[PDB]
C-alpha cells in the first residue's frame, strides 16, 4: 500500500465508519500528515528507551521498567523492524498513567545544525 | 494483507536437534 | 581537602551535645570520605600535533572526555581542589585557534567538578536535613549533562561532529551547570544548614525571575529542598512535637524541667522553656515566625494535661512561589491552638471563679 | 554447558562437570577456550548441583534409614520440598528453547533463590546422620530449625514437619483408639 | 502425543515418576517370590510375604 | 589490547571475579589494572569492590547459627538486594552482541548508590544481633534521600518482623 490510502484505514479504525462517510477528518489528517512528513529530530532508540524506563519508574512500576529492557532486546533479536525509533517514539506519546518541566531533561537533537 | 495472513494457525512442535526457526 | 573532616567533626559534636535523649546520631565510616573514587576527579601521538584538520578531531574527543570529568591526552586537569575553581592544562604545541577554542569550552568542565564535590560532601549526616535535599535535587541535572556527551560521542563515531558543532551543542549545559556551581559555592562559602540554606535558594529565585530558564531550575531546587523542613512544620504547627534530630528548626525545646518541675518557679514555660531560633528561619516565614512558635507553644501546654491534640486540619504545608499558601495554613492551626487552649482554660479550671475567690 | 549445565544440575554428571565423591561437581579448571571468571560462576552453580546429587543419593539410599519409618517420612517430605528446583530447571529449558543465546547471569539470577535453601536443609539432614537421631527426636531436630529466620527456609522445613507429623498422628490414632501399639524398634 | 508439543527425556522421566516409584516396590516384593522346592512352601512363603510387606507400609 | 576486552573484563569484575587485564582483587589496597585503560577501569571496578564487601558479610552470616532470628532475616534481605544486581549484570552481558555507553556509566550509576547504602548497612550492623540489630537498621532511615529512604525502610520491614 501507499501512506495516503493507509491514513484512511486509520481514520476508519479510530472512528467507526466507512470511507464514504468520514471525509472531513481525513481531510484534516492529510493537512497535518502532509507537509510534516520528514523526520525533524535525529533518530536514536537509546534516548527513547531511557525515557520509557524513566516514565515507568516514575509511576512506582519499577518491575515493568526492566521488563521493557527485555522486550526491547527481542526487537533487535528478530530484525524485521527497520525504524525502531519511530514506533517507540509513538508508543511513548500515546501512553496514559493508570494511577511538568522538560526543558531541563534530555531531548532529541534538533537536526538543524546539519544542512538538510 | 501480510498481517492478515499473520493471524494464522501456528504449529507448536519442537525438537532438540532443531533449535533455530523450527515450527 | 581535609579541613572538611574537621567541619564534619564540629557539626557532629554540635548535634551530639544538643540532642541528649536519643541514640547516637548516624555517621559515615571514614573511608567514604577518604576514597578518591567518589569524588569525580582523581603512543599518544608525539608528532607535536602537525596535521591541522586532524587536530580538531583529536582534541574534540579529548573534549568529550573532559566535559564529564576525565583528563585528556592533550588537555589535563591540574591537581588543585585546594581551591574550587579547578583549572585545566591543554597541550602547549596546539593550533592557537583550537587551543583558545577549547579554553572557551572548558568553563562547563570546571563548573561540573565543583558540583559533584558539593553533592559528595553535603550528603554527609552533619549537614542537617535540608542541605541533604539541596544536594539531592542537583543530580537529576547531572544526568542530562552526561546524556548529551554520550550522544555526542556516539555521533562522533560517525564522523559527523566538529569542534564548532560541539561548542554549538553544549550551550544549555554551560548555563545549567553554572547555576548549580553558583548554588554549590554559595552554600559552602557561607555555612548554610537547615533554614539558612532555605533562605539563599529563595533569594536566587528572586535574582532570576525574568529569564524563566534559570528561574525554573532554581524554583525546582527550592521546592525540593523545602520538603524536610516543612514536614517538621507539618507536625510542630498542628501538634506540640518537634522531632528535629539535627537542630535546624526555628523552634528548639529546652529541657528546663530540670530547674522548674512540680513548682514552676519561673512559671517556666513562656519565658525560658520555648525559644525561637533566629538564624534558622528561612526568611519567608519571618512574617509569622512569632506565630509559628506560639502555635506549637499553645499546643503542648494542653499536651501537659490533655493527651489529645485534636487538630482537624492536618494540612500538607509545602513551599510555593507566586502564591502564599503557607501563611494561612499557619494561621489555621494558630487559630485552632488558640481556640482550644482558651476554651480549655475557661471551661476547665475556670478563671472567673478563681479571680472571684481572689 | 548450556545444556550440560542443566543436565549436571539435574543430577546427571558429565566429564566437563566431573563428578567426584570428594569434590562433588567439579569443573576441571584447565580450558583454553573459556577462562577463569566464568569458571568461578560455574563453580558457584556447581555447589547447587553438588547438594542436589547428595540429596538424591541420600533419598535413594534411605527412602528406610538404617531401617525404619520416621526418617522414611523425612525423605518423602524432602523430595517434595526439592520439587520447585526441578520445575524451575524445566522452565529454564523452555526459555533456552525460545532464545538461542542466554547468559549464565540469566541462569544465576533465576536459581539464586535455591542457592540459599539448599545449604540450609543440608544441616537438617546432617544432624540426623551424625547424632544417629532415632525416631521422634527427628521431630524435635527439624523443629529447632523451624525457628529458622530465612522465611523460605522456615516454610520449607514446616512442610517436612507436617509430613512426618502425619506418621506420628497415625501411630497415635492406633494406640489411643484401638489400644495397640504398632511400632518395630522406632517409638 | 509423540506422533501428533515438544517432548524430551527430562519431561518423560518426570511424567513417569509415580510409575517408576511403584515398579521399585515390585522389584522387592517379587524378589522374595522367586528366591524359593515343595509346592506348599513355595506358595505359603509367597502369600505370607505380601501380608508382611503391606504391614510394613501402614 | 582493546576497550572491548576491557568491557567484558570489567563486566566480570562487576561480579567481583578476577579478570584478564585487571588482576588485583582488593588483596593489596584495591582493584588495579595493568587511558581508557587505567582511569575508566579504576572507575568501574569499585562496584565489584562493593560486591566483594556486601557478599563477604552475608556469606559469613548465613554460616553463623548464633546470629539469631533477626539476622538470618537481615541476611535474607541483603540477598534479595544482590539478586537484582545480578539482573543488571545479565542485561549488561546481553547487549554486548553497540554497548559502549561511555563504558556503562548510566548502567552502573543506579547500582553504586544502592550498593554504598547496602555496604553501610553491612558494616554498621557488624557485631550487632537481637533488638540492637533492628535498631541499627532504624539508625539509617532518617536519610532525606528517598532512594536511600525507601531502600532501608524496606529492609527495616523485613528485619523488624
Amino acid at each position: 500500500k501507499s501512506p495516503n490510502v493507509l491514513l484512511q484505514n486509520l481514520c476508519c479504525r479510530i472512528l467507526g465508519r466507512s470511507e464514504a462517510d468520514v471525509a472531513q477528518q481525513f481531510q484534516y489528517a492529510v493537512r497535518v500528515i502532509g507537509s510534516n512528513f520528514a523526520p525533524t529530530v535525529e533518530r536514536d532508540e537509546f534516548l527513547v528507551a531511557e525515557k520509557i524506563k524513566k516514565e515507568l519508574i516514575r509511576q512506582r512500576r519499577e518491575a515493568d521498567a526492566a521488563l521493557f529492557s527485555e522486550l526491547h532486546r527481542k526487537l533487535h533479536s528478530q530484525g524485521v523492524l527497520k525504524n525502531k525509533w519511530s514506533i517507540l517514539y509513538l508508543l511513548l506519546s500515546l501512553s496514559e498513567d493508570p494511577r511538568s518541566y522538560a526543558t531541563l531533561f534530555a531531548q532529541a537533537l534538533p537536526r538543524d545544525a546539519h544542512s538538510t | 494483507l501480510w498481517e492478515a495472513a499473520l493471524t494464522y494457525e501456528a504449529s507448536k512442535r519442537r525438537c532438540w536437534e532443531r533449535v533455530g526457526c523450527p515450527p | 581537602l581535609q579541613q572538611s573532616l574537621e567541619l564534619k567533626r564540629k557539626m557532629l559534636r554540635d548535634k551530639q551535645n544538643k540532642k541528649n535523649s536519643g541514640q547516637h546520631l548516624p555517621i559515615f565510616p571514614a573511608w567514604v570520605y577518604e576514597r578518591p573514587a567518589l569524588i569525580g576527579d582523581f603512543t599518544a601521538l608525539p608528532i607535536g600535533t602537525l596535521p591541522l584538520a586532524s587536530q580538531e578531531s583529536a582534541v574534540v574527543e579529548d573534549l568529550l572526555y573532559v566535559l564529564v570529568g576525565v583528563d585528556g591526552r592533550y588537555v589535563s586537569a591540574q591537581p588543585l581542589a585546594g581551591r574550587q575553581s579547578r583549572t585545566f592544562l591543554v597541550d602547549p604545541n596546539l593550533d592557537l585557534s583550537i587551543r583558545e577554542l577549547v579554553h572557551r569550552i572548558l568553563p562547563v568542565a570546571a563548573s561540573y567538578s565543583a558540583v559533584t564535590r558539593f553533592i559528595e560532601e553535603k550528603s554527609s549526616f552533619e549537614y542537617g536535613q535540608v542541605n541533604h535535599a539541596l544536594a539531592a535535587a542537583m543530580r537529576t541535572l547531572v544526568k542530562e549533562h552526561l546524556i548529551l556527551v554520550s550522544q555526542l560521542e556516539q555521533l562522533h563515531r560517525q564522523g559527523l561532529l566538529s569542534l564548532q558543532k560541539l561548542w554549538f551543542y553544549i550551550q544549555p549545559a554551560m548555563r545549567t551547570m553554572d547555576i548549580l556551581a553558583s548554588l554549590a559555592t554559595s552554600v559552602d562559602k557561607g555555612e548554610c544548614l537547615g533554614g539558612s540554606t532555605l533562605s539563599l535558594l529563595h533569594d536566587r529565585s528572586f535574582s532570576y525571575t525574568g529569564d524563566s530558564q534559570a528561574q525554573e531550575l532554581c524554583l525546582y531546587l527550592t521546592k525540593a529542598a523545602s520538603a524536610p523542613y516543612f514536614e517538621v512544620l507539618e507536625k510542630w504547627i498542628y501538634r506540640g512535637i518537634i522531632h528535629d534530630p539535627y537542630s535546624e528548626f526555628m523552634v528548639e525545646e529546652h529541657e528546663l524541667r530540670k530547674e522548674r518541675i512540680q513548682e514552676d518557679y519561673n512559671d517556666k514555660y513562656w519565658d525560658q522553656r520555648y525559644t525561637i531560633v533566629q538564624q534558622q528561619i528561612p526568611s519567608f516565614l519571618q512574617k509569622m515566625a512569632d506565630k509559628i512558635l506560639s502555635t506549637g507553644k499553645y499546643l503542648n501546654v494542653v499536651r501537659e494535661c490533655g493527651h489529645d491534640v485534636t487538630c482537624p486540619v492536618a494540612k500538607e504545608i509545602i513551599y510555593t512561589l507566586k502564591e502564599r499558601a503557607y501563611v494561612e495554613q499557619i494561621e489555621k492551626a494558630f487559630n485552632y491552638a488558640s481556640k482550644v487552649l482558651l476554651d480549655f482554660l475557661m471551661e476547665e479550671k475556670e478563671l472567673v471563679a478563681h479571680l472571684r475567690s481572689i | 554447558m548450556i545444556h550440560e549445565l542443566l543436565l549436571a544440575l539435574s543430577g546427571y554428571p558429565g566429564s566437563i562437570f566431573t563428578w567426584n565423591k570428594r569434590s562433588g561437581l567439579q569443573v576441571s579448571q584447565d580450558f583454553p577456550f573459556l577462562h577463569p571468571s566464568e569458571t568461578s560462576v560455574l563453580n558457584r552453580l556447581c555447589r547447587l548441583g553438588t547438594d542436589y546429587i547428595r540429596f538424591t543419593e541420600f533419598i535413594e539410599q534411605y527412602t528406610g534409614g538404617l531401617h525404619g519409618i520416621y526418617l522414611r517420612a523425612f525423605c518423602t517430605g524432602l523430595d517434595s520440598v526439592l520439587q520447585p528446583y526441578r520445575q524451575a530447571l524445566l522452565d529454564l529449558e523452555q526459555e533456552f528453547l525460545g532464545d538461542p543465546h542466554l547468559s549464565i547471569s540469566h541462569v544465576n539470577y533465576f536459581l539464586d533463590q535455591f542457592q540459599l535453601l539448599f545449604p540450609s536443609v543440608m544441616v537438617v539432614v546432617e544432624q540426623i546422620k551424625s547424632q544417629k537421631i532415632h525416631g521422634c527426636q527427628i521431630l524435635e531436630t527439624v523443629y529447632k530449625h523451624s525457628c529458622g529466620g530465612l522465611p523460605p527456609v522456615r516454610s520449607a522445613l514446616e512442610k517436612i514437619l507436617a509430613v512426618c507429623h502425619g506418621v506420628m498422628y497415625k501411630q497415635l490414632s492406633a494406640w489411643m483408639l484401638h489400644g495397640l501399639l504398632l511400632d518395630q524398634h522406632e517409638e | 502425543c509423540i506422533i501428533n508439543t515438544t517432548i524430551t527425556l527430562a519431561i518423560v522421566v518426570d511424567k513417569l515418576a509415580p510409575r517408576l516409584s511403584q515398579l521399585k516396590v515390585l522389584h522387592k516384593v517379587f524378589s522374595t517370590g522367586v528366591a524359593e522346592t515343595r509346592n506348599v512352601v513355595r506358595a505359603s512363603h509367597l502369600l505370607n510375604t505380601l501380608y508382611k510387606a503391606i504391614l510394613e507400609y501402614d | 589490547i582493546t576497550e572491548a576486552a576491557l568491557v567484558r573484563d570489567i563486566l566480570y569484575v562487576f561480579q567481583g571475579i578476577d579478570g584478564k587485564n585487571i588482576k588485583m582483587n582488593n588483596t593489596e589496597n584495591c582493584y588495579k589494572v595493568e587511558r581508557s585503560l587505567r582511569d575508566t577501569a579504576v572507575r568501574l571496578s569499585e562496584l565489584g569492590w562493593l560486591h566483594n564487601k556486601i557478599r563477604r558479610y552475608t556469606d559469613q552470616r548465613s554460616l553463623d547459627r548464633s546470629f539469631g532470628l533477626v539476622g538470618q532475616s537481615f541476611c535474607a534481605a541483603l540477598h534479595q538486594e544482590l539478586r537484582e544486581y545480578y539482573r543488571l549484570l545479565s542485561v549488561l552481558h546481553s547487549q554486548l552482541q553497540s554497548l559502549t555507553l561511555r563504558r556503562l556509566l548510566v548502567w552502573t550509576y543506579d547500582p553504586k548508590i544502592r550498593l554504598k547504602t547496602l555496604a553501610a548497612l553491612v558494616d554498621h550492623c557488624q557485631g550487632r544481633k537481637g533488638g540492637e540489630l533492628a535498631s541499627a537498621v532504624h539508625a539509617y532511615t532518617k536519610t532525606g534521600d528517598p532512594y536511600m529512604r525507601s531502600l532501608v525502610q524496606h529492609i527495616l520491614s523485613l528485619v523488624s518482623h
